[PDB]
RNA sequence: GCUGGCAAGCGAAUGUAAAGACUGACUAAGCAUGUAGUACCGAGGAUGUAGGAAUUUCGGACGCGGGUUCAACUCCCGCCAGCUCCACCA
RNA sequence: GGGGCUGAUUCUGGAUUCGACGGGAUUUGCGAAACCCAAGGUGCAUGCCGAGGGGCGGUUGGCCUCGUAAAAAGCCGCAAAAAAUAGUCGC
RNA sequence: UGCCUGGCGGCCGUAGCGCGGUGGUCCCACCUGACCCCAUGCCGAACUCAGAAGUGAAACGCCGUAGCGCCGAUGGUAGUGUGGGGUCUCCCCAUGCGAGAGUAGGGAACUGCCAGGCAU
RNA sequence: UCCUCCUAAAGAGUAACGGAGGAGCACGAAGGUUGGCUAAUCCUGGUCGGACAUCAGGAGGUUAGUGCAAUGGCAUAAGCCAGCUUGACUGCGAGCGUGACGGCGCGAGCAGGUGCGAAAGCAGGUCAUAGUGAUCCGGUGGUUCUGAAUGGAAGGGCCAUC
RNA sequence: CCGACUUACCAACCCGAUGCAAACUGCGAAUACCGGAGAAUGUUAUCACGGGAGACACACGGCGGGUGCUAACGUCCGUC
């Protein structure tokens, strides 16, 4: 690395809304205190259901046949 | 290089028995990580180049190299030597440090993240993939930015073949389809 | 369900047919073909590039072989089409 | 049959016709032809000789059929034989 | 004295590509990390300065492969300097010099210095 | 007027109102040294980005490039960047090539003082060939000179230059 | 009608052959020319300087050519 031409690059804490607070190195400065992350994103860890044939909610079949 | 030191032995053990290797050096490795802020429509105002060179510096702490044209394509009316974009390349420690940030903190600021393409290999499996915004990175917020530009990330690896690179990335837990 | 059959009735106290073997010609028909999957399309499994949205050049400075070009009708040759000069002395 | 000037609104090498009309690529829904399938329903068909088709004739002969072959009807031609067309303008 | 390795040359297209798989006791490469003293017009991609945990995986080198690139006879042909001729936009003879391409074939380099590591 | 190719017959030279193109410049860097580097074209992947840019890998090896027209060359690179600088110096110059001549060009090396490189060494412009005009007459600055009786001056000569 | 299909037609690279080029050469002669050595021959035929000229209108044939019509007792170049 060259001299002081690049910005400061030190470890900065990052806490999500789940059980993972990381201490990766970043130049952001102030602590992240971020939101939903890879370990808790709905991509592979929740709500895999999609709109794939849900259908109209039927309420007519509540009076007679 | 936390992910490096943690997963190096594990991926070596996996890939050796997967591909019938006979040496430690034969396992596919990671060469570098490259990223170019391809700012083309910036001929009229040079301030876009400075904005790109600041946003890329914020994304990865370094000084982006202001690239120059070498062909002067008339389809956009450009002359060689004029600044067009800025590229940043990271090796080793910085490569690993940026890799964990692009792996872990990349989802919250992006939308419709249903995975990444599994056919982004340039024959030899170098995994060039693009993102459509910069605020995806935690370093850059939306209040301080005026324009919206993406990135052309490329994780250049030592893998001999595309399937070896894909196995490399899957062992590194990258979100494929 | 008429019912062989008894227990807890009768009026103040009584409805009422069902899909599980398919072992086999593996219905017929023009011999065949599926014994519950084939003939049939559908979510019973699904995952893909026609067209609807916003940005650009393309026309039109020409009649045209090119060429210097990153490139032009605007730069230098030749193909025509207009203006103009000469085509004379023996 | 031969020379010179024009083929330039620019001569000075970089016009978005501002617009409608071709063509490109980017961001959206879907229809086995923008998809790759027999599994729910559990019926009587794939194909095997197919009959000539709206008023008339006809398409890879199967888009329409069934019993052992006949009316054929989902399209195309005759057909819609409103295409007769700015403003001003005589008895 | 024989094995292979390193450095410098001669010879620079039979001396170069493709395929097969070997080499680590030595030497080379890969590599570790890097405040220095040096370096990137960004990053130890290259220079390097501190070394041997591992590997011959890429290289480098070695052995065979006739798939190539090439070297290429004899004979023949084209051409011609002289003299002498015809039917003279071209050709014949006596003479020497005799190509290019294509056949037969050759071929998977030799060789000189030290510098070590090997058996002797 | 000058230069490049062929006619030009394998040394030099060689004509036509022959066939084809350019030159009457630019550069205090586009020169010198040192260090470093190697394209044109095509294929694959990738956010706008497209037959086209900026990226990552591969095929290929000069089919790119030379400030310019053409020829001959350029890998040690003459092709491209970075640091320092003015040798784009002064007086000479053995030898040679080319011209009838005026002339033109190459040139080892010497003396003085510089630039780069640790050093060996390189630099007397630009990869080379076009980018140019004799003499006379006058202008400008210096002069180890000449100064028509003397001492200066005028003027002339000498050097640089218009 | 999708067109079954080739309709005396045209059709990028890539390979396999067939030709042409003064301004194409991965190759390549004879002759021409320079230099080094040697015998034989030629009235120094060789070079330098000085005095004196003449001359710068050539043509044909042979050979390799431009131009022309590979036409001219036509024209332009090189050798005898
Ligand atoms: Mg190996
Ligand atoms: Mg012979
Ligand atoms: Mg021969
Ligand atoms: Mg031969
Ligand atoms: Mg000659
Ligand atoms: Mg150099
Ligand atoms: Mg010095
Ligand atoms: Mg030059
Ligand atoms: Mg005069
Ligand atoms: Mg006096
Ligand atoms: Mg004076
Ligand atoms: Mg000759
Ligand atoms: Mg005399
Ligand atoms: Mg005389
Ligand atoms: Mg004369
Ligand atoms: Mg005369
Ligand atoms: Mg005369
Ligand atoms: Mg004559
Ligand atoms: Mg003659
Ligand atoms: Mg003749
Ligand atoms: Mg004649
Ligand atoms: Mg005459
Ligand atoms: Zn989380």
């Amino acid at each position: 690395m060259k001299k002081d031409i690049h910005p400061k690059y030190e470890e900065i804490t990052a806490s999500c809304s789940c059980g993972n607070v990381m201490k990766i190195r970043s130049t952001v400065g102030h602590d992240l205190n971020l939101d939903v992350c890879s370990k808790c994103h709905p991509f592979f860890t929740g709500k895999q259901r999609d709109v794939a044939t849900g259908g109209r909610v039927d309420r007519f079949n509540k009076r007679f046949n | 290089a936390k992910l490096h030191d943690y997963y190096k032995d594990e991926v070596v053990k996996k890939l050796m028995t997967e591909f019938n290797y006979n040496s430690v050096m034969q396992v596919p490795r990671v060469e570098k990580i490259t990223l170019n802020m391809g700012v083309g429509e910036a001929i009229a105002d040079k301030k876009l180049l400075d904005n790109a060179a600041a946003d890329l510096a914020a994304i990865s702490g370094q000084k982006p190299l202001i690239t120059k044209a070498r062909k002067s394509v008339a389809g956009f009316k450009i002359r060689q030597g004029y600044p067009i974009g800025c590229k940043v390349t990271l090796r080793g420690e910085r490569m690993w440090e940026f890799f964990e940030r692009l792996i872990t903190i990349a989802v919250p600021r992006i939308r419709d993240f249903r995975g990444l393409s599994a056919k982004s290999f340039d024959g030899r499996g170098n995994y060039s993939m693009g993102v459509r915004e910069q605020i995806i990175f935690p370093e850059i917020d939306y209040d301080k930015v005026d324009r919206v530009r993406g990135l052309d990330i490329t994780i250049t690896t030592t893998a001999k073949s595309d399937e070896e690179g894909r196995a490399l990335l899957a062992a590194f837990d990258f979100p494929f389809r």
